């Protein structure tokens, strides 16, 4: 006549970490169409309303 | 004289920026009395669109 007895603990810790990062550029041609003016336009408003008008 | 002393970093960009001006306006007549004001109009006009023509 045999007998037995079992016993079993199993415990495990897990740590993650992912640091995912990128970069994408795309060039169209409408941006430098878009972009020409962007520096004119600053005096504009300061011909507007800062300077004499009249020759 | 025109451009007072403004130059672009790549050296063919001025080379062919400065040309292309010197030739479109070969014969016109400057619009101010004077070169002075001219000559600051360009260089205003240059320092404006420069981002422009750095990337054109």
């Amino acid at each position: 006549l045999r007998n037995g007895e079992s016993d079993t603990k199993r415990n495990t810790q897990s740590q993650n970490e992912m640091n995912r990062t990128g970069l994408t550029k795309q060039y169209l041609i409408d941006n430098l169409q878009k972009l020409y003016s962007m520096r004119d336009t600053i005096f504009k408003t300061y011909d507007k309303e800062c300077f004499l008008h009249i020759w | 004289m025109f451009f007072k002393g403004f130059m672009f970093n790549d050296e063919r960009i001025d080379r062919y920026f400065k040309e292309s001006f010197t030739l479109r306006f070969l014969y016109r007549e400057i619009g101010r009395q004077t070169v002075e004001s001219f000559a600051s109009q360009v260089l205003y006009i240059t320092m404006t669109h420069e981002d422009y023509i750095y990337r054109v």
